[PDB]
């Protein structure tokens, strides 16, 4: 999915 | 709430403590620089900042309270006008230039190598120089620089009540800093407004940012990283 | 002198006096796209000359030279009329008042491609100022910040600060609406802060209406040579 | 010149 949707969790 | 429950000064303090750094470029002195280099220097910088500013926003009060789309809305609409504001304000003390990074000092003539690209620079260099003009101070930037991260978005949507509650937090702080530093009752709405409207510069810079980066994109002038492309596809 | 001497309400009864007037489309029978073009720019090009006489009744205007009166509605024009728009389309929700017999909902922004995201920029700013209950008195006094902030980006004998003498004197008049309506101090910082924010979503949404209006003139789907001329100073 | 700039005069 979105990139930016990962670094917001990690 | 706790984002709601802060201080004036507990508020600036995490917004101070949260400061993503200053990184550097990956520019090579023994190479003349091309439209191409210039653009793959540029891009590649602010790609690596944007893993920091993602890190940033979370540490912005009242933005982790945000569902996971809603943050996610907020950082694509604003991220070009965040990166914008920083760099802006990190060449304030070095009138004439832009400060993308300490080994990467640029005036209006090296923006002549990238076509369409010294509209851009004339701007943020006024724009710095409006910032200079002000003696803006950092407790004021990073105000200003949340207050981009929230609102940039937040009309192209009960939590965006929540937003807004954070926002006028914010303005609370803004004043009592004004106050703090002896502003007269009259200088302190006057200065919050002239420091809410360069917002719409950055705005306006933001958005003739984002179509210059789309058009060299689309010349296939620089390879833009998966992130980036994904951060541009938002605006169309 | 002018500008600078007058009073609060002074600055408040000159702008609403300089107010200009809501204008009738050709309108009528059902849309093409061609057709809902023709309708919406013909508006805005009648409207671009009462803006013209508006801006010179707005106070400090005229004391600029005639180059910076240009570049100023060179770069605010259709950011003055949307926020018009905006402002008119209020108390219909859903709805954009363009002219009293052009009332567009949201779906006839599909009739033209790539107006809808648009339209839809513009409704929701629309419900802003409706959440807000915004007031005439400061619609006016946003509508003349936009005029004098939006390009007041030129080394001379400046000038620019008296720009901005004039830009402190129309926050001291929002203020004084708001004091004047009972506002505690903290409610008149944040509602001032919360007005001028808008003005941001207000750049943005004339920033992609400028995009999308270069689009259509860009492929000849026939603007008149004001338009085209206000447009080729945004490239 | 410009439109724009007789309008203003004119
Ligand atoms: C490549 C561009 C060059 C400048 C810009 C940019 C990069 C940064 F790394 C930065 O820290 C920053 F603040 C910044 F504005 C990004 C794009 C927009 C339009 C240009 O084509
Ligand atoms: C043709 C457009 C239709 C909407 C817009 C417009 C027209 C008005 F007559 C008006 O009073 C107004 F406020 C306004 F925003 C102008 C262009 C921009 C992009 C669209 O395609």
């Amino acid at each position: 999915h979105k990139i930016l949707h990962r670094l917001l969790q990690d | 709430s706790l984002a709601l429950s802060l201080t004036a000064d507990q508020m600036v303090s995490a917004l101070l403590d949260a400061e993503p750094p200053i990184l550097y470029s990956e520019y090579d002195p023994t190479r003349p620089f091309s439209e191409a280099s210039m653009m793959g220097l540029l891009t590649n910088l602010a790609d690596r900042e944007l893993v920091h500013m993602i890190n940033w926003a979370k540490r912005v009060p009242g933005f982790v309270d945000l569902t996971l789309h809603d943050q996610v809305h907020l950082l694509e609409c604003a991220w070009l006008e965040i990166l914008m504001i920083g760099l802006v304000w990190r060449s304030m003390e070095h009138p004439g230039k832009l400060l993308f990074a300490p080994n990467l000092l640029l005036d209006r003539n090296q923006g002549k190598c990238v076509e369409g690209m010294v509209e851009i620079f004339d701007m943020l260099l006024a724009t710095s120089s409006r910032f200079r003009m002000m003696n803006l101070q950092g407790e004021e930037f990073v105000c200003l620089k949340s207050i981009i991260l929230l609102n940039s978005g937040v009309y192209t949507f009960e939590e965006k009540d929540h937003i807004h509650r954070v926002l006028d937090k914010i303005t609370d702080t803004l004043i009592h800093l004004m106050a703090k530093a002896g502003l007269t009752l009259q200088q302190q709405h006057q200065r919050l407004a002239q420091l809410l409207l360069i917002l719409s510069h950055i705005r306006h810079m933001s958005n003739k940012g984002m179509e210059h980066l789309y058009s060299m994109k689309c010349k296939n002038v620089v390879p833009l990283s998966d992130l980036l492309l994904e951060m541009l596809d938002a605006h169309r």
